[PDB]
């Protein structure tokens, strides 16, 4: 199972439509993700935007994940004791948007995407919690 | 069933 | 298993509804498959129908995958340098049909099912290439 078990833990309370574990250090690419979704398609360049030094451009510009346009709602990725970001997909014609939370451990990022209607707060707690576990485990 | 050919560090243990 | 990574790979382009790796020799059962699909319930007797000596009956009698009735569109499973078969689900009414491709390596079968409206050529190429990769690695 490997990192798949971490994806499964993220998905098991039913509120998410996808999840991923993504490295940002030596192995800067997706390690495990819900098959056939957006996160599996995250690129190294998109990773670099999530973890880069510039913490402002993505508010004005948005960012992409798997080529999907998203907005940054809140950035706390380099706030010690938090290490999360809140992101939301952008709607092109009024179709639903989805909340995304990111948690940053030492070596990996935790990504979660909500089902329709699922608010960012609970997703942030999920991403926070797993990133904290991984951090405390040396990851 | 055999392990597959290669197509990432081992994760830390989960609880339990 | 690590074989789930092969399912992931087959699903990554977004054109497949499900994928599977299925042994057809001694370990003649599903090794890894998309959860919730018909492929996860493929049976040993269904595998025997796909790989067996009779290359005619399934044209007359159809076959099932995970108890789902299907039609055989092209059989090249034992054609050197090809080793594929093209299949299509039957429409119980009622519902769309889905194209299926199978690639045969030495030990395993590669199954892909397209999403609605995804044609069989691209699926065949996917099955072919993965079965060839696996053959060359000893599988
Ligand atoms: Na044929």
């Amino acid at each position: 199972a490997g990192w798949q078990s971490y994806v499964d833990n993220l998905m098991c309370d039913g509120c998410c439509q996808e999840a991923a574990i993504v490295g940002y250090c030596d192995a800067k690419y997706v390690w495990a993700a819900t098959a056939g979704g957006v996160f599996q398609s995250i690129t190294p360049v998109e990773i670099d935007m999530i973890v880069g030094k510039d913490r402002e451009g993505f508010f004005t510009n948005g960012l992409t994940l798997g080529a999907k346009k998203c907005s940054v709602i809140r950035d706390s990725l380099y706030v010690d004791g938090d290490c999360t970001m809140d992101i939301r997909t952008k709607s092109q014609g009024g179709e639903p948007t989805y909340n995304v939370a990111v948690g940053r451990a030492g070596r990996v990022l935790v990504f979660v995407m909500g089902k329709e209607g699922v608010h960012g707060g609970g997703l942030n707690k999920k991403a926070y919690s797993m990133a904290k576990y991984l951090r405390d485990s040396g990851f | 069933i055999p392990p597959p050919p290669p197509l990432i560090p081992p994760p830390p243990p989960l609880p339990g």
